[PDB]
């Protein structure tokens, strides 16, 4: 039924934005209310999304998935039955050269600034110790167009780390941390490292058991005519799927 | 069942 309600959107670094909308606002809808609640330009929407979340007890986020067009955020969240999940905005595409249109926006760019920093703060982003005292001054210093500049040379700088989980690369139930960008699949084996390029995937696969465990399976070619099978086993699998997914468009839109 | 990946290959 059509009602008006308050939902809270959070930013990357913790900083909540209300919205009044309707339980029956689709995705879209809702996206456009924050936006407009923070003054963001129309012409930037496109670069950033709503992201259903759960909020672990360090504050730090599991990403559950990416809300589709169709549905609706207040009833997405409500339904689940827990308040531990959230709605965060974040910016959606891959390749960081996006980050030169929204940069030149001030509110595209504080969101950018955000959530880079939150990044690097719960160690999504590896830097050096030099990087690490330039970083913290631009921080004091808030040029942040340099530091932006910066941390877009950093390691895995555009990357979204998964929780801890397990895949049967190279061994059955290796513990493994699961990295998405730069159109490839990273795994830290928590050590040593593997770079699953999603051109040399042929397919994947989001699966449950029955008589909870879900798997990403992907087959992927090992090397010439030789495809094998890729399991991770993640809450997070469908996240990942739809980081595989949203990878393979964009390189559609660019190669297009 | 599994979608196929239009990139594949290349």
């Amino acid at each position: 039924p059509t009602e008006e309600v308050s939902l809270e959107v959070l930013l990357s670094n913790g900083q909540k934005v209300l919205v009044n909308v309707l339980t029956s606002d689709q995705t879209e809808d809702v996206l456009e209310a924050v936006a407009a609640k923070l003054d963001l330009p129309d012409d930037l929407i496109g670069y950033f999304s709503l992201f259903l979340v759960r909020e672990k007890e360090d504050g730090a986020f599991s990403f559950v998935r990416k809300l589709q067009e169709f549905e609706l955020p207040y009833v997405s969240v409500t339904s689940l039955r827990s308040q531990e999940y959230k709605i965060v905005l974040r910016k959606s595409y891959w390749d960081s050269a996006y980050d030169d249109d929204v940069m030149e926006n001030r509110v595209g760019l504080n969101l950018l600034y955000a959530q880079t920093v939150s990044d690097i703060e719960r160690g999504w982003i590896l830097v050096t110790k030099e990087q690490h005292r330039q970083l913290k001054s631009l921080q004091e210093k808030v040029s942040k167009k340099e530091f932006l500049r910066l941390a877009q040379t950093l390691r895995h700088y555009g990357y979204l780390r998964f929780d801890a989980c397990v895949a049967d690369f190279p061994e059955k139930d290796c513990p493994v941390v699961v990295s998405a960008g730069n159109s490839e699949l990273s795994l830290q084996l928590r050590l040593r490292e593997g770079s699953f390029r999603v051109t040399r995937m042929r397919c994947w696969r989001v699966t449950s058991s029955v008589p909870v465990r879900l798997e990403l399976a992907f087959e992927y070619l090992m090397s010439k005519d030789r495809l094998q099978w890729v399991t991770i086993t993640s809450p997070q699998a469908i996240m990942m799927s739809i980081c595989l997914q949203s990878m393979v468009d964009e390189l559609m839109v660019k190669k297009s | 069942t599994c979608i196929y990946n239009p990139l594949f290959g290349s």
